């Protein structure tokens, strides 16, 4: 796949539609994440164009994959990135000097900093983009004035340039966002807002997975397959309000209702329905059909065909081999969801590179009981250290490629981090010998702030100093959502090994949460600030404490203390720590 | 609806 771009060259043809963005790079973003772009060709400012052809941003389609090229001066263009292996993400931390980026004008409050007013177009309902007007800004009257923005794209309806102006877009999609997300299913209700756009889903998960990366979507209503009226199965109605939230909750039956997530983007699937709709038949545009054995291989023909958006399988239910549909549409949805016509329906996995890949589902394999296996728990790793001679000292739960997530007070008096080492995948300790490759951490990042661990600030990351080869023994887990601070957890999980006296095979353990002023209580002596979290009623220093929420694995909580395996450990609250480790991360 | 910018 081609991810880099094409100095002065233009794509003839394919014109699906345009937009404006700030950037090449920013249309690239745009073009891979419509459900038909394949490559575009964006203008830049230049002598040679007109100002009014500027930040134009041409998506386009063609059947062969590629459009020809025509050398022309100030064209920056353009292949999507759905062809690529590689993750992708929609954030875009780019400040846009100069610039104004134009659309529907909301709030126009008065600002300390271009920050605090990205900081402020973060975390509202309806914030798609954002000017700010610096102090330098000639009108006294406007200068510092933060005028919030949203149009139906999420892109500006016009991009001018405007001196003294900084531009930029919400950061939910970096997970910057202290908004909360609301995850509550109403059933058997509808609600009555505005009504902005409308698509064909087979279930409310679907239905709100949309609701999801849809800019102008608030909340939605799903009209079930159940539902009286002919025209209106499946259909997914995506809705808004000035307010942003539903003014009425009609009782009216069949009919489930929710909200957008864009919040809590990461740490739940979105682009990614890995889920098969049995007696169920997508209707679209046909672009193929093949031979398959099963279902499954529909989806990868689907997944591995770019073009393709949904497939349906018509299985032999004769001669073994089913027909393989390969499917797509004008949106990313089938036109018509029918029922009764012995197809197997779903989606291109092409799309799950966009989502989180702590959100890929988990294996079935096995539930033990009491002692862990194979592929359990791919996150959490073994601490070892080197002097005086080689032992197990914390627990660490993978967060990223090349990023581990552990205590502080793990770290008492080592001097180097050249005296460390990562193990991935381990089940026996047994299993550790000299051969045993290990990852070495490049680096120790303690919190400032950080002296003792009942003290509280108690948090570190290791960069490794090489990355991970992601496998069923070696993948993340999901940071919290600060979206998600009012979720009740209630299927919380410490591992580890013992750590005093260490365990060979790797302990796994439920334990319920513990209220902060529930805890409190049981701990005269210190402090348990919110900063902190509780549990108990058989894990390391520095190892997880995972909660599974909606079939994704969280890490809510780091080992911090605790007495005595009976009153409550402490952990770190790792929620609260979220811009940290974002910040020390990127 | 906010006037925008000069
Ligand atoms: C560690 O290895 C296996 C599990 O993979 C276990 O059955 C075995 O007893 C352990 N080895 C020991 C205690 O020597
Ligand atoms: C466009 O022009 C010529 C001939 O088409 C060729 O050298 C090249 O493909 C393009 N770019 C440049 C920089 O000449
Ligand atoms: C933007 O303006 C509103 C009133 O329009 C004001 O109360 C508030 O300080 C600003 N927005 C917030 C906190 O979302």
């Amino acid at each position: 796949c081609v991810t880099q771009l094409l100095k002065d060259t233009c794509f003839e043809g394919g014109d699906i539609t345009t937009v404006f963005t700030p950037s090449a790079k920013y249309c690239q973003v745009v073009c891979t994440y419509h459900p038909r772009c394949l490559l575009f060709t964006f203008t830049a400012e230049s002598p040679s164009e007109d100002p009014t052809r500027w930040f134009t941003c041409v998506l386009k389609d063609s059947v062969t994959e590629t459009l020809p090229r025509v050398n022309r001066t100030a064209a920056i263009s353009g292949y999507s990135f759905k062809q690529c292996s590689h993750q992708i993400s929609a954030c875009n931390k780019d400040i846009y000097v100069d610039l104004d980026m134009k659309g529907i004008n909301y709030n126009s409050s008065v600002a300390k900093s271009a920050q605090e007013c990205q900081e402020r177009c973060t975390d509202d309902v309806h914030c798609h983009f954002f000017t700010y007007a610096t102090r330098q800004f000639p009108s006294l009257e406007h200068r510092n004035i933060c005028l919030l923005k949203h149009t139906q794209t999420g892109t500006p309806t016009r991009i001018t340039k405007l001196d003294k102006v900084v531009s930029g877009f919400s950061l939910k999609s970096c997970a910057l966002s202290n908004l909360a997300c609301i995850r509550d299913i109403f059933p058997n209700t509808v609600f009555a807002d505005s009504n902005i756009d409308s698509v064909m889903a087979p279930d409310a998960f679907v239905c709100g997975r949309i609701c999801t990366h849809h800019p102008g979507c608030l909340f939605f209503t799903f009209f079930s397959q159940e539902w009286p009226k002919e025209s209106q199965r499946n259909l997914c109605l995506l809705k808004t309000s000035e307010s942003g939230l539903p003014s009425t909750r009609i009782k009216k039956s069949k009919a489930l209702s929710g909200f957008s997530l864009q919040s809590c983007r990461h740490s739940i699937p979105v682009f990614c329905h890995s889920s098969f709709y049995h007696d169920t038949d997508f209707l679209g545009e046909e672009l193929d059909i093949v031979a398959a054995k099963s279902h499954e291989a529909c989806q990868k023909l689907c997944t591995n065909a770019v073009r393709c958006q949904f497939f349906t399988y018509t299985p032999a239910q004769n001669e073994g081999k089913g027909k393989c549909y390969l499917k797509l549409s004008s949106n990313g949805s089938p036109t018509k969801i029918l029922h009764g016509r012995g197809g197997i329906s779903g989606y291109t996995l092409r799309l799950c590179k966009m989502d989180n890949e702590c959100t890929t589902k988990i294996k079935p394999r096995i539930v033990g009981g009491t002692a862990s296996v194979r592929g359990e728990w791919p996150w959490q790793v073994t601490l070892h250290t080197t002097s005086p001679t080689q032992r197990h000292l914390c627990g660490g739960s993978i967060i990223g490629n090349q990023w581990i997530l552990t205590a502080a007070h793990c770290f008492y008096g080592v001097e180097s981090p050249k005296i460390l080492r990562v193990y991935s995948g381990i089940l026996n300790q047994s299993e550790i010998k000299e051969d045993t490759s290990f990852f070495g951490v490049q680096e120790i990042i303690i919190h400032d702030q950080y002296k003792m661990a009942e003290s509280g600030y108690d948090i570190a990351l290791l960069k490794l100093e090489t990355t991970v080869n992601y496998t069923d023994s070696q993948r993340p887990i999901c940071l919290p959502s600060k979206g998600d601070r009012n979720v009740i957890y209630t299927d919380c999980w410490v591992t580890g090994w013992g750590y005093d006296k260490i365990q060979n095979t790797l302990q796994k353990a439920k334990i319920p949460l513990v209220t902060n002023e529930e805890c409190q209580k049981r701990y005269r002596g210190h402090k348990i600030t919110h900063k902190m979290i509780c549990a108990g009623y058989k894990g390391d220093s520095g190892g997880p404490l995972s909660c599974k929420h909606n079939e994704v694995w969280h890490l809510v909580g780091i080992t911090s203390w605790g007495e005595g395996c009976e009153r409550p450990g402490v952990y770190t609250n790792v929620v609260e720590y979220v811009d940290w480790i974002l910040e020390k991360t990127q | 609806e906010f006037p925008d910018f000069p």
